[PDB]
């Protein structure tokens, strides 16, 4: 998700 | 401006991914890593309810334009489709392969566009919850999908360095929008008016285009985003300012017309990662990440 470093 | 530090949201138990000013006016909405909606009265603060429904973590919310309904989307692959009164989940969309990281509602609330990991852009019938279409828009990660002001377009961004604009009804690519450097784009949207693009790239800058000449009009830099997807704002009730989050836990806004930061927000503990502002007071709400877990409220 968005609060995780792709 | 001079936006000061009015209220303090907590009650999302994980990092905070998204928050959405009702066109009404009367609500804030937030999505969070913990798998949960929440809505709060956007003048006071004042925690109204929470939505859930979701298996894994919410990456995005967005609001109809009437107020009603809340469109989410989720690491567990699918999108909901919330009526904010009930709190019931009018429906679920599935069809995507991997998480869904952005959605938007069209301006007629008819449709919901959506953006995922699997690459695609896909746009859905609100009413019957089926996928009309399925764009094999990017090669990477889809950031953010948002309609034009009539509809008739769809801009996505991706980790693939591309902005691109895509025909509503036919799906067709109408346009590839890069500049002299390839990086990530996390966030793209159009401007209020509908004639250009804010776009968000991972080396620290934010751009206005005309999509329309497909040129870089303002460059707006000065914050820290190198990797996470930050939203982008336009503020419109007061001055004409670009409004945003950055990874050194600050809100930064500029002037839209001189690219000057007119104003830094000091006060979350971590990360913000998406920012919101009122559509008819001067007010911004702003969210952070796992290390600080809150939503604030600042008034000019």
């Amino acid at each position: 998700a968005r609060a995780e470093v792709h | 401006p001079n936006y000061a530090l009015k209220f303090t949201l907590a009650g999302h138990t994980k990092a905070v991914s998204s928050v959405k000013f009702s066109p009404n006016g009367e609500w804030l909405a937030s999505s969070s890593a913990d798998k949960l909606i929440k809505i709060w009265g956007a003048y006071d603060g004042k925690f109204e309810k929470t939505i859930s429904g979701h298996k894994l973590g919410i990456s995005d919310v967005a609001w109809s334009s009437d107020s009603n309904l809340l469109v989410s989307a989720s690491d567990d692959k699918t999108l909901k489709i919330w009526d904010v009164s009930s709190g019931k989940c009018l429906k679920t969309l599935k069809g995507h392969s991997n998480y869904v990281f952005c959605c938007n509602f069209n301006p007629q609330s008819n449709l919901i566009v959506s953006g995922s990991f699997d690459e695609s852009v896909r746009i859905w019938d609100v009413k019957t919850g089926k996928c009309l279409k399925t764009l094999p828009a990017h090669s990477d990660p889809v950031s953010a999908v948002h309609f034009n002001r009539d509809g008739s377009l769809i801009v996505s961004s991706s980790y693939d360095g591309l902005c691109r604009i895509w025909d509503t009804a036919s799906g067709q690519c109408l346009k590839t929008l890069i500049d002299d450097d390839n990086p990530p784009v996390s966030f793209v949207k159009f401007s209020p008016n509908g004639k250009y693009i804010l776009a968000a790239t991972l080396d620290n800058t934010l751009k206005l285009w005309d999509y329309s000449k497909g040129k870089c009009l303002k460059t707006y830099t000065g914050h820290k985003n190198e990797k996470y997807c930050i939203f982008a704002n336009f503020s419109v009730t007061g001055g004409k300012w670009i409004v945003s989050g950055s990874e050194d836990n600050l809100v930064y806004i500029w002037n839209l017309q001189t690219k000057e930061i007119v104003q830094k927000l000091q006060g979350h503990t971590d990360v913000v990662i998406s920012t919101a502002c009122h559509p008819t007071e001067n007010i911004i709400a702003s969210a952070a990440l796992e290390n600080d877990k809150t939503i604030k409220l600042w008034k000019s």
